[PDB]
C-alpha cells in the first residue's frame, strides 16, 4: 500500500519477485497462511540504493493483524537481517497466524539497510472471527510455557504504577503547602531559608534511601527469579544460499524500448535468440509487480493479485515458435490498466528512465526460461 | 467574580475536538487513508487537510485581529480588582495554550511514531501527518499567539514591551511547523530509515526546547499577578 | 485588589493549581517531542531495550529537561520536584499513546511497547539537589546516580523478556521473539541500535559499563542545562522584535 | 533578486526584525526555483541522445568537457525509495526555507556584531 | 592532436523529443540573458528609488 | 579643495593593472602555463610569482614605513577643514580597498574556480594560483593595511586606539592568504574532488565574513567625517 | 607448527601455520579488507624479522 509512490526505476530495478504463491486466500484467527516465491536481486542495482549488505525480509501490513511465526531465505530461518548479493536469486517463505480480522493487503518486502522499503506484490487476504480468540503460545528452555500477548503485562503495569505512584506521592508531599506564589516571594524577600526545614530533609532522605534500596531489592527478587537470562540477540547473518539456476538457453537483446505519454502502453523491440534444443515463446513480461501476459502462450493459475495482472496485457508482433539458432527481432507491447493506476508512467518524472524486468518464455512441454532485460526507456509524445 | 468557567471551556474544547478526531483516524487510518493515491484517500484526508488549512487560517486571522482590535487604550486606568481579573484570563489562556502543546506535542507527535513505524508512507500527507502537523501544531500555535497577544493587550505588566520569555515560549514552538520542511526533505531523501531518533528529527527538538521559556513567562505573570492584588497574606 | 487576607490565599492557591497545570503540560509536550526524538525508537520496542545502546543513551538525552526545571524551580520556589515532575509528564505522555495509539490504533501489545521507568533517577536527582543545594553537587553525585540507576530500575520489568527460547532451531529471547512476530513495516530488524558483540567486549562488562558512561555523559548534559534552564527562565523584556 | 526584494520589502514594512526572519526569509526560500524556472525550463526538454534520455542541460555537460569536473561530482536529486511522488521540488524549497530563517536568525546578530564601534585598544 | 578553421563554424545540433532542432551554442541565451537583466534591473530600480 | 583626483588614480592604477594581468593569463594559460614541469612554465609563471613576491614585499614595506614615519605628532592642532580633508583621503584609501577586495575576492577567485574546474592541476602553483594567491590577495592586503595606517596616523577619531571593526576588516581578509595552506593541504591530501564547496575551502569563507567588518569601520568614518565639519544643514 | 620451544638470544624461532576466514563474518567486525599480520606477545622479547 506503501508502493505506486516510490519511483518506478526504482521499482522496476531493485529486486524482481516471482513464482509467488499463497498458501490461503482466507483465514480464521490462529490459523497459519504461508507466502513462497522467489526474488532475483537486480545486477543494475542503483547506487542511490545501498548494496543489499545488509537486508531484512519484512511483510507489508497494517500493523500486527498477522503474526510472523517463522520467515525463511534459501531453506534456513531469518529472524536478523541478512546480507544478499546482487545478481542472485533467492527463494523465500514467510508463514504468517491470523491475529486481527478484516481484508487485510499483505506484502511480501526487503527492507535494505541504506535504501529503504522494496514492496513485493501485495494480496488481499480475509481474516474471520475474533482477536479474543488468537494465542501467541511460546515454550521457553526454562521449561515453561507463555502466551506473548499478555506475558509480563501485569509486572510492567505493576512497577510502572509503583514508580509513577511514588513520584506522585513525593511532589503531593511537596504540594500540600501553597506552591507558587507565596514560596517566589518568600525566596525574592530575603533570605528563604524557612520553605524547607525540618523534617523535609528527613522526608527527602527516606525518600532516597527508599527508592536506591528498592531499586537493589527489586533487581535481586527479579534476579533469584527468572535466574536464567540472555541478551537480546542480534546481528546480521551471513552465507544466505541463493538459488542456483540454470544458464537460460534464451538470449534477448532490448533495441530501443519506448512509452507513450500519456498512456497505459509500454512498447519495446526485442532481438530473441533461442539456444537449446526446443522452440520457445514468450509468455511473460514482468516489470514492476505487473505480470504482462501473452494468454495464448501462458496462463495464471497461482492466484496472483487481479490488478497487477494482465492476463493479454502482453502483445507480441510475431509469437510463434521460435525454433532452436533461429534469432528474430519482434516488436513488444505491455499494455494494462495496471501501468498506469501504479504509476509506472511516472518514470517520466524520474531522473533516471531506465526500466529492468523479467522474460519468460515457454516451450511446448512447458518448462519455461526466465531471461532478464534492461534498457533506457525513451518516452514518446508525438 | 474573578477565575470564571471559561477555563472549563477551554479544557472542554480541545477535549472533545481531539477525541472526535482521534476517533476519525481510528475509523479512517486503515480503509480509506492506508493508500494516498486511492480516490477515497482524496475524500477523506486531503479535504480533511484542505478544510483544516481553511479553517486554522480564519480562525487565526479572526482570533487574533479581534484581541488586537479590542486591545485596552487605557491601561493606566485600570483597578487592581479588574487586573486581577484580567490576569486570571490570561491565566486560561496560558492553560488552554499548554493543554493545546500537549495535544500536538505528544500525543500526536508520538501517534506519528506509532502511524510510521508500522506503516509504510506514501506520501507528506499521511493521516498522520494530517492530523500533527497541520491541525494540531497549528491550533497550538494559534493559541499561543492569542494568549500574547491578549497578555499584551490587557495585562499592564505584559504592556509597554515584548517579553522575551513570552515571545520564545510563543515562537519557538511555532517554528516547529515550518521545520516540516526538514522533516519530509531528510526522509524521502536523507534517511530512508523510519529512526524516530535521526537527526532529521532534530529540528523538532530544538524548538520543542524554547517551550522551557514558560518558566521565565510563568514567573512574568506571577509578577503581574502580584502587582497590586499581591496580598495581603502573602509575605504577610 | 484582594478583600482580606483569607481570599488572598484562596486566590494563590487556584493560581497554584492552574500555574501547576500549565507548567506540567507545557512541560509534557516539549521534554516528550525531545524524548521520543532523541531516545524513542528504544523506549517504542522491548527487543530495542537492550544493555548497550538503551542503557547509554536514555540517561544522556532524558537528564535534559529534569536540569533545567530544576535549575528553575529550586532556585526560584525552593520546590525540589522538577525532575520529578518532568519523568511523571514524560511517562504519563508515553503512556497514554502507547495505550491509546500503540496498543489503542495499532494493536500492538503493551508488554511489547511499554515504555521505560525513569522515576528512581528522577528521585535522586530531586533529593540530591534539596540536601546539599548545591547545583554542582547535584549534577556530579545525582546526575552520575540518575545514569547508574536507570538500568537496575528497569531490570524487573524487562528481565521476565530476557527468557532465553528455542525459536525454530535459533536461540532467542522473549523480547527478540515479540519483535519477530509483532511485524512492524517501518521498522526492520537493521534499524535496530542494540548490543551486537565486539572483539573488544571484555568479560560481563556491557550492561555496567553503558551505565557509566551515560552517568558521566548525564553530568555534562546537566551541567549544560543547568545553565540552559537558567537562560530559559529570563524575565527581560525585548523591546522590539 | 525576487527573493532579495522579497527579504526587503518584508523588512521594511513591518519593521520586525523576526518578521522578517520568519517570514520574508520563508519566502526567500521558496520562490528561488520559481524565480529561476523560466530560465531552466528550456534547458529541460527531454531529448533522445545515443540511445540514452537526457535532458537538453544534460547534454550540455556531457558535450563541453570539464577536465576537472566528473559527472560523479555532480551533487543533484538521484532518486531514492522514500521519494513519494511529485514532491521533490516543493520539498527542497521548504526544507530551503526553513533552513533560511534559520540562517537569517543566525546572521542578523553576526551583522550585530561586525557593526562594533568599539576600540579594541591593544591587539 | 591539431584543429584547423574558425570556433565560428561550429556547431552543436541537437533534436528533442519534441520535434525541435537547437543549436547547443546559442540555444536558450536569450532567454537566460533577458531573464537576469529583467531581475537585474528590478533591483537597481528599488536601490535607485532609495537612492 | 577637499576630495581631489587621487580617486580617480587609485580606481585606474588597480583596473590597468589587473587588465593586463587578464590579458597575460589569458595569452599564458595554455601554451606555457598547463605543464608545471615545462622549462617555459618556468620562465613565465614561476619568474612571475618571484618576482610579484619580491615587489609585494618591498611595496608593503615601503607604503607602510613611509604611512607611519609620516604620521601626524600634532593631531590635536588639526583644524576642520584640514580633518575633512583627511577624510576624503582616508575614504579614497578605502575606495582603493574596496575596489582591491573586489578583484581578489570575487574575479580571480572566481577565475581560479573555471581554472580548476577545467583543466587538472598540476602543482600548489599554477598560473590561476599565481595571480590569485600571491598577486591579487597580497595587493589588497596591502590597500588594507595602508588605509588603516592612514586612519589611525591621519584621522584623530581613529587615532588614541586601534579601532576593532577596522581591525577586522584589515586583518581577517589577511587570513585568507596563510589560509592557502588549508587549500593546498585539502586538495593534495584530503578531497581530490574539484568540489569548490567542499569544507577544504571553508577556510576563504570563514574570513571573508570578516570583511563584513566594514560596516562598524564605515560608520566610524562616518562619525570621523561629522566631527566638526558635520554641517550643518544635515540635522538643521 | 613451531620450529623449536627453547631459544637462546640471537637465535632464530620460526611460526608457521594456515588460517581460514570464516564466510559467516560477524556484522560488527568490518571487513577484513586492511588486516595486518601481528605477534601477540608482552612487548618486544622478540623481534619480528619476517613475516609471510
Ligand atoms: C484552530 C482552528 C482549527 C480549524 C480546523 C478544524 C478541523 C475540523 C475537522 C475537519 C473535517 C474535514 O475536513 O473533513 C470533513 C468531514 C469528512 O467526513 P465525511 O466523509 O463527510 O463523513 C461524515 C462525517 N464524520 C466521518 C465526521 C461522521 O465531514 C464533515 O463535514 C464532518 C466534520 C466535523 C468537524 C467538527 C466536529 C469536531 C468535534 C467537536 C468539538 C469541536
Ligand atoms: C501558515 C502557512 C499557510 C500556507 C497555506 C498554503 C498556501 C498555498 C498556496 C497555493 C500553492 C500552490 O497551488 O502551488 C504549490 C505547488 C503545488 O505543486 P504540485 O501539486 O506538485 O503541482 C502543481 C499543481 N498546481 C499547478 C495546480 C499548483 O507546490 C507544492 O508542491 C507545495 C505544496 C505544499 C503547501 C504546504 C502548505 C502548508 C500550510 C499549513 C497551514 C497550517
Ligand atoms: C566500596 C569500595 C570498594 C568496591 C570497589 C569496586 C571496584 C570495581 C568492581 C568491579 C566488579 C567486577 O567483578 O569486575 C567488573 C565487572 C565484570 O566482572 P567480570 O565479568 O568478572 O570481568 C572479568 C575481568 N576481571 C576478572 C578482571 C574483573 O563489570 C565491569 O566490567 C565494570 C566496568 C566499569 C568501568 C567504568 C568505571 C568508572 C568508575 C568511576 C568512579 C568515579
Ligand atoms: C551512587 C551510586 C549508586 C549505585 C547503585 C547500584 C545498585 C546495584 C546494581 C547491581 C548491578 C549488577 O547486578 O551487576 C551489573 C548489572 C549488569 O550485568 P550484566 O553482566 O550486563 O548482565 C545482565 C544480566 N544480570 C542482571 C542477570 C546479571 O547491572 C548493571 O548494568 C548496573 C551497572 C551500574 C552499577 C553501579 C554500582 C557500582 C558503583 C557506583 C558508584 C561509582
Ligand atoms: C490557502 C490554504 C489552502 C491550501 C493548503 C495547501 C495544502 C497542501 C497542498 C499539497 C499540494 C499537492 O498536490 O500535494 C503535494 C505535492 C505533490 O502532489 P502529488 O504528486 O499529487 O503527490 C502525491 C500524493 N498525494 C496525492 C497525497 C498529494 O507536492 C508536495 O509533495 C509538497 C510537500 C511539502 C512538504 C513541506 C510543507 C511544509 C509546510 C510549512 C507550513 C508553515
Ligand atoms: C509566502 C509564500 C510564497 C509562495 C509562492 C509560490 C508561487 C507558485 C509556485 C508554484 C509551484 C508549482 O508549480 O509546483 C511545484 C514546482 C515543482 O514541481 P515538480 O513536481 O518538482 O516538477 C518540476 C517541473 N514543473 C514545474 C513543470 C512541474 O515548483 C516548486 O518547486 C515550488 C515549491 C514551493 C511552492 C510554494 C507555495 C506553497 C505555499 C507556501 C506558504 C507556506
Ligand atoms: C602590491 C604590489 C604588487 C607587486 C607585484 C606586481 C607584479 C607585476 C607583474 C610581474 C611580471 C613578471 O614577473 O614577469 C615578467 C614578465 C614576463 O613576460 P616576458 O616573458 O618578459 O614577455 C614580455 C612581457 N609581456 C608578456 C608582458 C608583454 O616580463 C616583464 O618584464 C613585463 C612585466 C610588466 C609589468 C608591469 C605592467 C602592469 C600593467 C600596467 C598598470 C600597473
Ligand atoms: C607574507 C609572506 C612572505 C614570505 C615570502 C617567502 C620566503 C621564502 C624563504 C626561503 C624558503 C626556502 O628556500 O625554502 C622553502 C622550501 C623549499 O622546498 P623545495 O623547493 O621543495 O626543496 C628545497 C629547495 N632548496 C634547498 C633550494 C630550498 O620549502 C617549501 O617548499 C616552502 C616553499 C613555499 C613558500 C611560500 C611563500 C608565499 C609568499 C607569498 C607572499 C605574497
Ligand atoms: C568537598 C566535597 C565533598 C562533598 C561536600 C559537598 C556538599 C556541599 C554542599 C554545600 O555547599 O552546602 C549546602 C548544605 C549546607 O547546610 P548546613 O546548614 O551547612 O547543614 C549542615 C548539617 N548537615 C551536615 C546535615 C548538612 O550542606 C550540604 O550540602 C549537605 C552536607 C552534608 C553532606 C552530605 C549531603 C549529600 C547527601 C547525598
Ligand atoms: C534558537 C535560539 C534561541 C533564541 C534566543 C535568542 C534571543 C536573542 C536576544 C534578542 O532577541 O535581542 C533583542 C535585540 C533587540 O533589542 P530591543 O528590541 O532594542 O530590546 C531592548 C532590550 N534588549 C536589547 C535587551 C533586548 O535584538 C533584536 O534585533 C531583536 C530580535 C529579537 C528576536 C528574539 C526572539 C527569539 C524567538 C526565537
Ligand atoms: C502576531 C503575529 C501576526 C503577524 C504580525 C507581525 C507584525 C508585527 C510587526 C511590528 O512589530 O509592528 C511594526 C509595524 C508598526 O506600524 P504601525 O504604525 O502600527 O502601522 C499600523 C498600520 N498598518 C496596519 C498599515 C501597519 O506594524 C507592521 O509590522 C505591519 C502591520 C501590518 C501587518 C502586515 C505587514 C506584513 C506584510 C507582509
Ligand atoms: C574569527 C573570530 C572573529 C574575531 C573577533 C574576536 C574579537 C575579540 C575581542 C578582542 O579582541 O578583545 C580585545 C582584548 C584586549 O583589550 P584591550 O586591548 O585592553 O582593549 C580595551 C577595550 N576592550 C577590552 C573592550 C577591547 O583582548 C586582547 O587581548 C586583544 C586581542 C585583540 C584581537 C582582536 C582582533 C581580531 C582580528 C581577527
Ligand atoms: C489525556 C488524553 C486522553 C486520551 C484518550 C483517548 O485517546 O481516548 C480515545 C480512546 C478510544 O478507545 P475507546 O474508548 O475504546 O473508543 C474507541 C473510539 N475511537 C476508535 C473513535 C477512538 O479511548 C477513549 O475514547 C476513552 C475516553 C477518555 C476520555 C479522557
Ligand atoms: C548531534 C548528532 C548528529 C549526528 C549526525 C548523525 O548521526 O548522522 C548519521 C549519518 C550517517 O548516515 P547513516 O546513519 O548511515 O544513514 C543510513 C540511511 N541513509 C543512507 C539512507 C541515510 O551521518 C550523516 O549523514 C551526517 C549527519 C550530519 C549531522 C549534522
Ligand atoms: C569590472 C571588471 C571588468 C573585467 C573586464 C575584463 O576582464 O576584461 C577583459 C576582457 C578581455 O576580452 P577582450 O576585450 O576581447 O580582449 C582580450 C584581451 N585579453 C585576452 C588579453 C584579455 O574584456 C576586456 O578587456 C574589455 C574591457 C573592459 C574594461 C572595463
Ligand atoms: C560545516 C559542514 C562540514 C561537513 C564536512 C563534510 O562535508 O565532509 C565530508 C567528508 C566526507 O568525504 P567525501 O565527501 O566522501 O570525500 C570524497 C573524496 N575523498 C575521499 C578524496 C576525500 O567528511 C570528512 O571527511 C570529515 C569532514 C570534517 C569536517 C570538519
Ligand atoms: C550551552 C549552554 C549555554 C547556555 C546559555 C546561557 C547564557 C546566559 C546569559 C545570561
Ligand atoms: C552564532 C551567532 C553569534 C553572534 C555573536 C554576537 C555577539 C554580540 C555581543 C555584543
Ligand atoms: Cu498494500
Ligand atoms: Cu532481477
Ligand atoms: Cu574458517
Amino acid at each position: 500500500h506503501g508502493e505506486k509512490s516510490q519511483a518506478a526505476f526504482m521499482r522496476m530495478r531493485t529486486i524482481h519477485w516471482y513464482d509467488l504463491s499463497w498458501s490461503k486466500e482466507k483465514v480464521k484467527i490462529n490459523e497459519t497462511v504461508e507466502i513462497k516465491g522467489k526474488f532475483h536481486v537486480f545486477e543494475g542495482w542503483p547506487e542511490t540504493v545501498d548494496e543489499p549488505d545488509v537486508a531484512f525480509l519484512n511483510v507489508g501490513m497494517p500493523g500486527p493483524v498477522f503474526i510472523r511465526k517463522e520467515s525463511y531465505i534459501g531453506g534456513q530461518l531469518v529472524p536478523r537481517s541478512v546480507r544478499l548479493e546482487i545478481g542472485k536469486t533467492y527463494d523465500f517463505r514467510v508463514v504468517l497466524k491470523a491475529r486481527r480480522p478484516g481484508d487485510w493487503h499483505v506484502h511480501t518486502m526487503m527492507n535494505v539497510q541504506g535504501g529503504g522499503p522494496i514492496i513485493g506484490p501485495g494480496k488481499w487476504i480475509t481474516v474471520e472471527g475474533s482477536m479474543s480468540e488468537f494465542r501467541n503460545p511460546v515454550t521457553t528452555l526454562t521449561g515453561q510455557t507463555v502466551d506473548l500477548e499478555n506475558y509480563n503485562e501485569g509486572n510492567t503495569y505493576f512497577w510502572h504504577a509503583f514508580w509513577f505512584a511514588i513520584g506522585v506521592a513525593w511532589i503531593g508531599y511537596w504540594s500540600r503547602r501553597p506552591i507558587f506564589i507565596p514560596r517566589l516571594l518568600m525566596v525574592d524577600a530575603g533570605r528563604a531559608d524557612e520553605l524547607v526545614s525540618a523534617t523535609d530533609r528527613k522526608v527527602a532522605m527516606g525518600f532516597l534511601a527508599a527508592t536506591i534500596l528498592i531499586v537493589v531489592m527489586a533487581m535481586s527478587s527479579a534476579n533469584s527469579k527468572y535466574p536464567i537470562t540472555i541478551p537480546l540477540q542480534a546481528g546480521t547473518m551471513r552465507g544466505m544460499k541463493p538459488l542456483e539456476l540454470p544458464a537460460p538457453t534464451v538470449s534477448v537483446k532490448v533495441e530501443d524500448a519506448t512509452y507513450r505519454v500519456p498512456g497505459r502502453a509500454m512498447r519495446m523491440k526485442l532481438t530473441i535468440t533461442n539456444h537449446g534444443n526446443s522452440p520457445i515463446r514468450l509468455g511473460e513480461f514482468y516489470t514492476a509487480s505487473v505480470r504482462f501476459l501473452d494468454s495464448d502462450v501462458y496462463k495464471d493459475t497461482t492466484g496472483y493479485p487481479e490488478d497487477l495482472l494482465a492476463e493479454d496485457g502482453l502483445s507480441v508482433s510475431d509469437n510463434s515458435p521460435l525454433a532452436p539458432g533461429e534469432t528474430r527481432t519482434v516488436d513488444v507491447t505491455a499494455s494494462d490498466a495496471a501501468w498506469e493506476v501504479y504509476r509506472l508512467s511516472d518514470i517520466i518524472y524520474d531522473p533516471d528512465s531506465r526500466f529492468a524486468g523479467l522474460l519468460f518464455f515457454f516451450d511446448a512441454t512447458g518448462n519455461r526460461q526466465v531471461v532478464q532485460i534492461d534498457a533506457p526507456l525513451i518516452p514518446s509524445f508525438m | 467574580l474573578l477565575d470564571k468557567k471559561w477555563l472549563t471551556f477551554a479544557l472542554a474544547i480541545y477535549t472533545v475536538f481531539y477525541l472526535w478526531v482521534r476517533w476519525y483516524e481510528g475509523v479512517y487510518g486503515w480503509s480509506a487513508g492506508l493508500d494516498s493515491f486511492a480516490p477515497e484517500f482524496e475524500t477523506y484526508w486531503m479535504n480533511f487537510l484542505y478544510t483544516e488549512i481553511v479553517l486554522e487560517i480564519v480562525t487565526a486571522s479572526i482570533l487574533w485581529g479581534y484581541l488586537w482590535k479590542t486591545r485596552d487604550r487605557n491601561l493606566a486606568a485600570l483597578t487592581p480588582r479588574e487586573e486581577l481579573r484580567r490576569n486570571f484570563t490570561h491565566l486560561v489562556w496560558l492553560v488552554a495554550y499548554a493543554w493545546a502543546i500537549y495535544w500536538g506535542a505528544s500525543y500526536f507527535t508520538e501517534q506519528d511514531g506509532t502511524w510510521h513505524q508500522t506503516i509504510v508512507r506514501d506520501t507528506d500527507f499521511t493521516p498522520s501527518h494530517i492530523i500533527e502537523f497541520y491541525l494540531s501544531y497549528p491550533i497550538y500555535i494559534i493559541t499561543g499567539f492569542a494568549a500574547f497577544i491578549y497578555a499584551k493587550t490587557r495585562l499592564p505588566f505584559f504592556a509597554k514591551g515584548i517579553s522575551l520569555p513570552y515571545l520564545v515560549l510563543v515562537v519557538g514552538p511555532f517554528m516547529i511547523l515550518p521545520n516540516v520542511g526538514l522533516n519530509e526533505w531528510g526522509h524521502t531523501f536523507w534517511f530512508m530509515e523510519e529512526l524516530f531518533v535521526a537527526p532529521l528529527h532534530y529540528g523538532f527538538v530544538i524548538f520543542g526546547w524554547l517551550a522551557l521559556a514558560v518558566m521565565g513567562t510563568l514567573t512574568q505573570t506571577f509578577y503581574s499577578f502580584a502587582q497590586g492584588g499581591l496580598g495581603q497574606s502573602l509575605c504577610e | 485588589a484582594v478583600r482580606s487576607h483569607a481570599e488572598a490565599v484562596q486566590v494563590s492557591r487556584t493560581i497554584d493549581w492552574m500555574a501547576l497545570f500549565v507548567v506540567f503540560f507545557v512541560i509534557v509536550g516539549s521534554y516528550h517531542i525531545h524524548a521520543m526524538l532523541t531516545m524513542g525508537d528504544w523506549d517504542f520496542w522491548s527487543d530495542w531495550k537492550d544493555r548497550r545502546l538503551w542503557v547509554t543513551v536514555t540517561p544522556i538525552v532524558l537528564v535534559t529537561f529534569p536540569a533545567a526545571v530544576q535549575s528553575y524551580l529550586w532556585e526560584r520556589y525552593r520546590l525540589p520536584w522538577g525532575a520529578t515532575v518532568c519523568v511523571l509528564g514524560l511517562l504519563l505522555g508515553e503512556w497514554i499513546n502507547r495505550y491509546f495509539n500503540f496498543w489503542g490504533w495499532t494493536y500492538f501489545p503493551i508488554n511489547f511497547v511499554f515504555p521505560a521507568s525513569l522515576v528512581p533517577g528522577a528521585i535522586i536527582l530531586d533529593t540530591v539537589l534539596m540536601l546539599s543545594g548545591s547545583y554542582l553537587f547535584t549534577a556530579i553525585v545525582g546526575a552520575m546516580g540518575w545514569g547508574l540507576i536507570f538500568y537496575p530500575g528497569n531490570w524487573p520489568i524487562i528481565a521476565p523478556l530476557h527468557v532465553p527460547v528455542e525459536y525454530n532451531g535459533m536461540l532467542m529471547s522473549i523480547a527478540d521473539i515479540q519483535g519477530y512476530n509483532y511485524v512492524r513495516t517501518g521498522t526492520p530488524e537493521y534499524i535496530r541500535m542494540v548490543e551486537k558483540g565486539t572483539l573488544r567486549t571484555f568479560g560481563k562488562d556491557v550492561a555496567p559499563v553503558s551505565a557509566f558512561f551515560s552517568a558521566f555523559m548525564s553530568i555534562l548534559i546537566y551541567f549544560m542545562w543547568h545553565f540552559i534552564g537558567r537562560w530559559f527562565s529570563n524575565e527581560r523584556f525585548l523591546q522590539s522584535t
